[PDB]
């Protein structure tokens, strides 16, 4: 059974990520970006509330939702912290209309963000040093890690 | 729109987690 | 790109899970075991020193090391403790073979692992309710609960 | 085995972290 592999390479590639290994570098990826998106959302709520509790869709108006996020979040630019930020509305969106018994944009969502990344944030990210220098700069929590030291 | 705001607060605090070398 | 896809589906898996809500089935399945599993090494620890401390391992005997820990932690039974001592076992074997530079291993004990759930757990597993029964018993982190509230 | 011992101090541990309905 395929599942039973997916749940094996599931676990260990957590438990390699405690002792700071990685299964792949994709999974080294996936890691630093939950961390990343934990301090994000962390630092979003203390300074605007949390980010679910602003967000405004319906299946009908689910693309504008998105679409008018995100152009602006890129408008002026792009980072590695916006990207973060990125991931985060994702979510959020995600959790919002989970919370409003709307299930099926989750899977929406989630196409509309790959779609986005593949198109108008990779070309960036391979001018920048690739997921690779992501990780460099996210991983091990450094994000969280700066703040708490501060 | 009340969304585009969300995203000019996304691009803020994205600017305070951006890093770098 | 696919890749940018699994990105996505992970960090959207992550944060509906730490709202109570799960991408998928599957989805709910690996958080329960990673949960349950850090619960296991945690206990673990404290009674026998901690799992990694104890294995050896070389690519000859590697398989011989992996059963003979198998084969004793079910030779009087199966049930959802053991199964996650089975994939915590896993995971410390993994570690311990990226520690020495072993990480040919690590590819080679997930397919033994997926071929012994296959095989040896998954009748068990189909008897006593499945997997969905194990994120009833083991979900919200449940076993770290219970050790917290006593 | 030593890894024989190591098999059954996880069935001892999985046991206590067992959970019933």
């Amino acid at each position: 059974s395929q599942s039973n592999r997916e749940l094996v390479v599931d676990f260990l590639s957590y438990k390699l990520s405690q002792k700071g290994y990685s299964w792949s570098q994709m999974a080294a990826v996936k890691q630093a970006l939950r961390e990343a998106g934990d301090e994000f959302e962390l630092r979003y709520r203390r300074a605007f509330s949390d980010l679910t509790s602003q967000l405004h869709i319906t299946p009908g108006t689910a693309y504008q939702s998105f679409e008018q996020v995100v152009n602006e979040l890129f408008r002026d630019g792009v980072n590695w912290g916006r990207i973060v930020a990125f991931f985060s509305f994702g979510g959020a969106l995600c959790v919002e209309s989970v919370d409003k018994e709307m299930q099926v944009l989750v899977s929406r969502i989630a196409s509309w963000m790959a779609t986005y990344l593949n198109d108008h944030l990779e070309p960036w990210i391979q001018e920048n040093g690739g997921w690779d220098t992501f990780v460099e700069l996210y991983g091990n929590n450094a994000a969280a890690e700066s703040r708490k030291g501060q | 729109s009340t969304m585009g705001q969300v995203g000019r607060q996304l691009a803020i605090i994205g600017d305070d987690i951006n890093r770098r070398y």
